[PDB]
């Protein structure tokens, strides 16, 4: 997924794949991990990387 | 007796007190040349011995980092954990002085046991650091997770807070 | 935050009497029960609900 | 001479929590189960027998605590480490009536016969935990076979209310790990523990290695399921 | 023994704003950039825990002194004089 973002830098864009709803996500995540007891997510973390994966592969 | 009650506050607060133990290693055993005292004081000194030693183990790692920008990452998020469970080691130390100075006021078997639940909490934290002296990332993240595989949810939670913050 | 408040309150688990953020509370175990003098005692057993 | 009679009362309470005396000497033995305690003899023949009568009651606790608080801590993390840590948790609450008993002292107001009558229900309570500590050390049971002894024990004993209450409680907090890895295996299909606790041990139509030495605690029909 | 104990509490409160104590001697090394403190010969043996209050106020003055030196004399309005005002608000 980190290789693919570099291939659109060979197309040169500063765009986070397709929608800007991927951008809202970075802002949402940083409070959601911070507010928690001291616990990090990790069974849900692999779920939205699918929704990132299908987005940046069909778009590339 | 009661002098030793003000003395047992000081290796918890730092290291040494009234009568010096002469070592920041090994086990932090009473040295005072008093043996014509009763041998049950001696058995409470050997409990205290691994309380004060387990406290000086937490100081070594966060003071060996002596905050550096080199591995400013993940190494120092683990030290911030070590600072948050130190602060609490001092917080039961303060309700123990509030019992001392009253405006029983002397220890009993109550606090003799009370101390050991922090020992087994701080032991969970000794076991996380003996495994990995390294400051390198993803090596500490493989270190604290090998203690979350174990049985018993009681220490598992304690290592979840560290694994959540190593991960942060 | 839940872990910190719980820990801070229970004074690192050294209070099994109630949780309070007080550093000046005297640590006292409850006096011997009513019927102890009749029945002796046995170990206390706690629950989960 | 009457003071030596209260002094032997106060000395016993440190034997009781399993540490070294003040005039009662402790023998070294390794793998000990009952280490001999040499009492300070007393001048009147009746007060010394009383301290010999309470003496196995303090011994049998002190030994069964000493090795389960450490043996559990050596373990790989199976359900029996969760059991063995739960005995140490239960040993916390033991220490509350003993710490409250000395709270009533600041002069003699106790006798040896009051000490034993206070712990008389609790001596049946510790010795039914002694028989769990004894079997699990004879077999050196792995995590499937602990729970297999332990099930039948809290459902083949009755003899005290507060005793059956605990041996249910702590086996149910050791079964709760086991039940959770059942739910990970019967819903998701993963199997992950440090050391396997089941009969199944993954890798024609062979995909499993099966044994009858770590089967569930319940009758073999659910193990087939 | 408690009388010396409340004393070293009191005397610490005066030290802590990076100011002269009573039985605690402060000497500036190089122009107030570093200042070494000298705690009294204590009649209790909490001496090690006394020094664990020295190192907090040790790192106190060398913030305060540096920035009251920056913003008043160096005359860089951009950042240096501005940030000196900020850290003074945290003072």
């Amino acid at each position: 997924i980190g290789k693919s973002i570099n291939f659109l830098h060979q197309v040169c864009h500063d765009q986070t794949p397709a929608s800007k709803a991927m951008a809202v996500g970075k802002s949402a995540e940083s409070p959601k991990d911070a507010a928690e007891l001291f616990t990090d997510l990790e069974n849900a973390f692999q779920t939205k990387i699918d929704a990132a994966y299908f987005d940046t592969s069909k778009y590339l | 007796e009661t002098s030793l009650v003000r003395d047992l506050l000081y290796v918890f607060q730092g290291i040494d007190g009234k009568f010096v133990k002469m070592c920041n290693s090994e086990n932090c055993y009473k040295v005072d040349g008093k043996v014509a005292v009763s041998k049950s004081l001696k058995d409470i000194t050997s409990k205290l011995s691994e309380l004060g030693w387990l406290h000086n183990k937490i100081k070594k790692y966060t003071d060996q980092r002596s905050l550096d920008r080199a591995f400013g990452l993940v190494g120092q998020s683990f030290c911030a954990a070590l600072h948050q469970e130190l602060k609490e080691y001092y917080r039961l130390l303060s309700v123990l002085h509030s019992q001392l100075q009253v405006e029983s006021s002397l220890t009993l078997r109550r606090l003799l046991v009370w101390t050991f639940d922090p020992k087994i909490r701080l032991k969970t934290l000794a076991a996380l650091v003996d495994h990995c002296q390294g400051r390198k990332g993803g090596e500490l993240a493989s270190a604290v997770h090998a203690y979350t595989k174990t049985g018993d949810p009681y220490m598992r939670s304690l290592v979840q807070h560290i694994l959540g913050l190593v991960a942060y | 935050d839940k872990f910190e408040k719980e820990t801070r309150g229970s004074l690192f688990g050294a209070l099994v009497h109630s949780r309070t953020n007080d550093m000046d509370i005297k640590l006292d175990m409850p006096p011997v029960p009513e019927n102890a003098d009749l029945s002796g005692l046995a170990i206390k057993v706690p629950q989960s609900i | 001479l009457p003071s030596q009679e209260t002094c032997l009362v106060e000395d016993l309470l440190y034997i009781l929590i399993g540490v070294d005396g003040r005039y009662i000497s402790v023998q070294p033995l390794v793998g000990r189960q009952s280490r001999s305690f040499s009492v300070e003899q007393n001048l009147d023949s009746s007060v010394k027998e009383l301290v010999n009568r309470i003496l196995p009651v303090a011994t049998n606790y002190s030994t069964v605590t000493r090795f389960v608080e450490e043996n559990s801590s050596f373990e790989y993390g199976q359900v029996n480490h969760a059991l063995g840590a739960a005995m140490r948790t239960l040993g916390k609450e033991y220490m509350i009536l003993i710490s409250q008993l000395e709270h009533l002292q600041r002069q003699g107001l106790l006798s040896l016969q009051k000490l034993w009558f206070y712990i008389q229900p609790t001596l049946r309570t510790m010795e039914v935990l002694a028989s769990i500590a004894t079997s699990l050390n004879k077999g050196e049971c792995f995590g499937g076979a602990t729970l297999s002894l332990l099930h039948d024990r809290t459902f083949g004993y009755t003899g005290d209310s507060q005793a059956q209450e605990l041996c249910l409680y702590l086996t149910k907090a050791a079964s709760a790990p086991y039940f959770d890895i059942l739910e990970r295996w019967i819903y998701r299909g993963i199997i992950n523990d440090p050391y396997s606790e089941f009969m199944v041990e993954e890798h024609w139509d062979q995909r499993y290695t099966i044994v009858q030495q770590q089967i569930p605690s319940f009758l073999q029909k659910v193990a087939d399921k």
